């Protein structure tokens, strides 16, 4: 609503479509958007493919057709959310696009921690659609995990504080509660067969304390969530001891998180221009892997017809499903 | 729908912006303009919001409001105001790719928005509106506005599109009223003031009546004796036919490449106000002088120790016998080595053709073009365009050959969109990337260079696919940081048609004589 | 139709060759053999003309006409007669590529022709001409006669032929009649005459009961102790999985190559006479024993002094960090380096899989495989697998794993091919191609080989062109003399299938040594 500016790249629009013959308006927009969801994909690292990538939910406000912000909305919403594991959408945004070299966005910076220390020459014609399509499968577990930033002071504050207060504490309880009865009261199917409460948490906190700022270059303002950890791997090279410094400064236990919260803003302040200004504080956190598959199991089962299309030069990489059965031992017959 | 499901205590967003600055700033403008005694207030300004209709595009109109023989008549020129805050769905269409399918999303330009229904719809809210319900209506040639302009800071060029919109609708109600036609006799009088051409190179582009830079090489124009009569703006282009090719992979006991002259801009003189078919006949006569001792030749003569790599002629070295880019700028880049280059690389003769908008500032005389190179109404168009050159003429022009036994012009079936890019200071039009710049630019690799020809034509590939494969070649080259505007159809003119216009005319009278 | 439009008088052709010939030649062997007391005559030999019934290829029919339970029952088994003559309608598929569509024309096969109409039509024919309209019908399995064969100098093979259909009819029948099944316990006795596996290696093909040649690498045998039991022949291929070469391209602070074994002949021992499921199955439960002291890779050594371009492991340097064909013919060929070699190049593990045919000998047989790993009768063909296991067996079978939960093999949808090819004196299988002789007789040229490869397996192209790319490719390799008899499915076995299998013939019985 206000000019400040949320880092977005995949968003996920959910919209009716008029199936009466698309008569007397011709490319007319009318009103047909549901809601929308604007999220990013941030890589984090493991101590397989080492690298694990994570999605973020950022913005989860709906259309502005409608007026009415309501829980209902917002479920339907993160329901919305989940779908891009389908086609890979998610990788999506690291795909190179010819004819720009913005840099800190590439993905040849994994080359940097692969076994050999050289830079992927991304953008030159050798770099094709089949040998990104490697890289990934080489590179990052084609499994995504589901983060969400909760703003305690943001839009949907008086919604995000019921996750906030489920993520654990003295009304944790009271909030599974609540949650569980808003979830229920979208589809009437019973919510408690397909997942309970008790049984194991929604969300976890990861300990993270981002925050929500701004940052000018170019003649325009964005998101201090732009530095993610692959813009830090290309803005630092291959250099070491400075990346996972940096990962370091975003999240250890073994220190106090006032001293890692300074180090972040330093490399804030480093990396990217010292223009760069505050303005309120967020919390990440994790949902639970299997919550948002039943999620999407009760509103698939409720019955909501949703259509996809698209999805990701084309000669044949190995068969992907003989690795199955490799009948490991002998008979050892005496 | 669910807004008043819940019926909520609160409204948000009005759904227009531009409108309302666009009409306020032009009222503003028609004010100023009738106070000091500029147009007559006679014609009326109007307002067309995009809601309140179920339209695409909000576009305001320009109305005269004057009847004819008793009977009520109205004559309306549009405008459209594409705004990028507003963003309408776009199109989807399927290719089929081994056993799967993808489906390839583009774009909605301005040109597909005008659809007849949009016409129809504007046609009944204006006679709703000036209340005359039997009124009848006919248009003068939409423009649309383009949406990097800024309107709190365009006075004189929008000051001069509303002159311009309300001299066309004028113009287009005199020519339904019937007024005598100006035939080239008008011209010639006791004087023996010879008309004559001054055909002159171009680097930097020239521009609309709102800013838009389109590409000119060579401008060929008329001339009195202070007085000009026409001005038509075109550039050179270069195709290699499939035999030229074949006879140098397998040879056999021409020229591998031909020359195409694309005219541009056909407008008139700045100083004369009226825009009638005669004017732009006599006009388009003049996209046949430029051949005057191979003057078409002259951008490609080397640059004045400038290296302007998208010009280059040394592409030819990369597609010839020999091989590697011609060191022409060495001290053998005298005009004489470069005529005998010439006449052993292209062939003497050139090709004409036009790159039609549906959507220029001329766009109700380039509807009638491209009416008469195919479509349903095909036969009235040419009998439309030959009655048309005949009342110029005043002689019989049938005689010289028959529309019905030749076309006047093919489709070819190509795509050209318009739009604009930004390099050093002043921009330039979209249309500079050519072949030749495309092939100087790819510095060999023959793969390269040929998929960019395809992808520019290609009859066996989708259209959508090959608008795609366009954007994304433009795109790669000279920036990042094109901007689109508009879509234009190509056409090629058949050589009896010209070759007959221009003896016509001199038969008709002819007194011009140029030096080169 | 237009013949009888004229009425003329003559008639040319009749429609039918080979079959006349095979039905004498056919009477003469029952004859023969029935004289000298070598089958009953019991059983019925007949015709079916293919003009008579509307029926794309004429097969004669085996029948043995015994009745049980006081009702009528018939057993038949098909032989199939293409005749090189007669030529019919090829089958059309359409590709569309572009915007473009195009239309690939594919032979028809042996399989695709014994379609359920066909049943039924030679169900309701011998139904007629036995006079018993209330039997019931059922098949032993129909096998092909190879149109390479000639009639008048094939006595013995023929003889066999129809020595082995009417066993095989016998075999069915009696089965539909319930007899005791044979478990393992019937071969174990008083004397501790144990049985053993003489695992062997063979360059030379097996031959069919006809003549048509199988590829086989590696057989492993059982026997007492003159006196045989099984002999399951089988080869190993090698493929590639996808994360291998990603490994390599683009590494990370396993092997480039996975080890596949391929069972194409299950036959059982020469001597025994009768067909049942546990002979199959206690044959199969071999297929697993030649892992032991990974004898499966015997072929991949190298042989005695003899190149063979189609066998030469050093296509295994094309494929790795190395480079150029590894020169593995020089003095160090020794058998240490060689499992080295074997042991960094491959895994350690195969993977189980059976080019099941559905007009093999053992066709009914393989067609519940078939059923068993998709389509609608899919349960019915798990319960009847595990219930001829258990009937094996004696004991509880269900225990070591459930049918239900996973399955017993996948399809992978993939078609192989059978075929024959002349070098030199004896001709052997077309299935010798595989992908290791591929990649040597390319040697190297990375995109060759993966299109061959990709032309063997694509998820994402029509069947049809893949079996004409493969065939122009089989063409392109070998010479140019291929023939193809029939088409096969490859579907692979899961690991728990056989890792339980095994486990439950020991438990119940597996009185076996092997010495390597």
């Amino acid at each position: 609503t206000v000019g400040n500016p949320i880092r977005a790249d995949i968003v996920v629009t959910t919209q009716r479509v008029r199936r009466n013959g698309q008569q007397e308006n011709e490319f007319y927009e009318t009103d047909v958007k549901l809601n929308q969801v604007a999220m990013f994909t941030n890589l984090e690292r493991t101590p397989p493919a080492p690298w694990v990538a994570s999605v973020v939910i950022t913005d989860v406000r709906n259309a502005d057709g409608i007026q009415a912000n309501t829980p209902e909305m917002y479920w339907f919403a993160l329901s919305n959310a989940f779908r891009s594991t389908h086609g890979h959408a998610w990788a999506r945004p690291f795909l190179p696009m010819t004819g720009v070299a913005k840099d800190m966005k590439d993905i040849g910076a994994l080359g940097w921690m692969s076994a050999l220390r050289n830079r992927i020459d991304t953008k030159a014609a050798n770099f094709d659609d089949a040998q990104f399509g490697q890289l990934m499968l080489s590179q990052v577990q084609p499994n995504p995990v589901f983060q969400i930033d909760l703003n305690r002071m943001g839009e949907t504050a008086q919604m995000d504080s019921l996750q906030l207060d489920a993520a654990g504490g003295p009304n944790a309880q009271k909030a599974a509660a609540t949650i569980i009865r808003q979830i229920n009261n979208l589809g009437g199917g019973g919510f408690e067969r397909f997942f309970d409460h008790t049984t194991q948490p929604i969300l976890e906190r990861t300990g993270q304390v981002i925050d929500l700022g701004n940052w000018f270059d170019g003649d325009e303002k964005r998101d201090r969530r732009d530095l993610d950890n692959l813009a830090a791997l290309n803005a630092a090279e291959g250099n070491e001891n400075e990346f996972w410094g940096f990962y370091g400064a975003q999240l250890n236990p073994n220190l106090h998180p006032d001293l890692r919260n300074r180090q972040s803003r330093n490399y804030d302040r480093q990396y990217l221009g010292s223009t760069v200004t505050y303005t309120g504080k967020a919390e990440r956190c994790t949902y639970n892997a299997k919550f948002i598959e039943a999620l999407d199991r009760y509103l698939a089962e409720a019955g909501l017809q949703i259509t996809m299309d698209n999805t990701s030069g084309q000669r044949f990489m190995g068969n992907s499903v003989i690795g199955n059965n490799m009948v490991s031992g002998q008979a050892q017959v005496h | 729908g669910i807004n008043s499901q819940f019926t909520r205590s609160g409204n948000v967003q009005g759904g227009d912006a531009r409108a309302s600055e666009a009409l306020t700033v032009f009222t503003r403008l028609k004010e100023q303009a009738v106070a000091q005694q500029d147009l007559a207030d006679d014609f009326s300004i109007l307002r067309f919001d995009r809601d309140q209709h179920q339209v695409g595009w909000s576009s305001l109109v320009i109305a005269k409001q004057i009847s004819l023989n008793g009977q009520p008549v109205i004559a309306v020129r549009p405008l459209i105001l594409p705004n990028n805050s507003i963003e309408l769905p776009k199109r989807k269409t399927n290719i089929v790719n081994g056993m799967q399918t993808d489906v390839i999303e583009s774009d909605i330009d301005v040109g597909t928005v005008f659809s007849a229904q949009y016409f129809n719809r504007l046609s009944t809210y204006v006679q709703n509106t000036l209340g005359k319900p039997g009124a009848k209506v006919v248009l003068a040639g939409p423009f649309p506005i383009p949406a990097d302009l800024v309107l709190k800071d365009s006075e004189l060029q929008l000051r001069n599109l509303l002159i311009k919109s309300v001299n066309a609708c004028d113009d287009i109600l005199a020519l339904h009223s019937g007024e005598r036609p100006f035939t080239i006799a008008g011209l010639k009088g006791q004087q023996g003031e010879t008309l004559a051409a001054k055909v002159d190179i171009r680097t930097q582009p020239l521009h609309d009546t709102v800013g838009n830079p389109i590409r000119a090489d060579i401008v060929v124009t008329t001339q009195r004796v202070d007085v000009k009569l026409n001005q038509v703006a075109m550039f050179t282009n270069l195709e290699r036919t499939p035999q030229a090719q074949a006879q140098t992979l397998f040879p056999n006991q021409p020229a591998p490449w031909v020359a195409s002259v694309v005219i541009t801009d056909v407008r008139n003189a700045d100083g004369i106000q009226a825009n009638t078919p005669e004017m732009y006949w006599f006009a388009l006569s003049n996209a046949f002088r430029s051949t005057h001792g191979h003057a078409w030749a002259r951008p490609f003569l080397p640059m004045t120790g400038v290296a302007k790599d998208m010009k280059d002629i040394g592409a030819l070295g990369w597609m010839s016998a020999l091989r590697n880019r011609i060191d022409t700028k060495a001290a053998n880049f005298d005009d004489a080595q470069f005529g005998q280059l010439m006449l052993s690389q292209v062939q003497p003769n050139p090709v004409f053709q036009i790159d039609l908008n549906r959507m220029g500032e001329t766009a109700q005389m380039d509807s009638l073009q491209l009416d008469a190179a195919g479509g349903p109404n095909a036969q009235k168009a040419a009998a439309t365009i030959i009655r048309q050159i005949n009342n110029l003429g005043g002689g019989g022009f049938e005689r010289f050959f028959d529309h019905t036994t030749q076309p006047i012009l093919e489709r070819t079936g190509q795509v050209i969109d318009l739009g604009n890019w930004f390099d050093g200071d002043e921009k330039r039009d979209r249309r500079d990337l050519d072949n030749l710049a495309a092939l100087n630019a790819a510095e060999g690799n023959e793969n390269e260079f040929w998929g960019f020809y395809g992808a520019q034509l290609n009859p066996n590939l989708h259209p959508d696919l090959r608008n795609r494969q366009s954007r994304n070649y433009d795109r790669q080259y000279l920036g990042s940081t094109v901007t689109y505007t508009g879509k234009a159809e190509r056409c090629t003119y058949n050589a009896k048609f010209i070759e007959a216009l221009d003896r016509y005319l001199a038969e008709a009278g002819l007194q011009i004589t140029m030096d080169n």
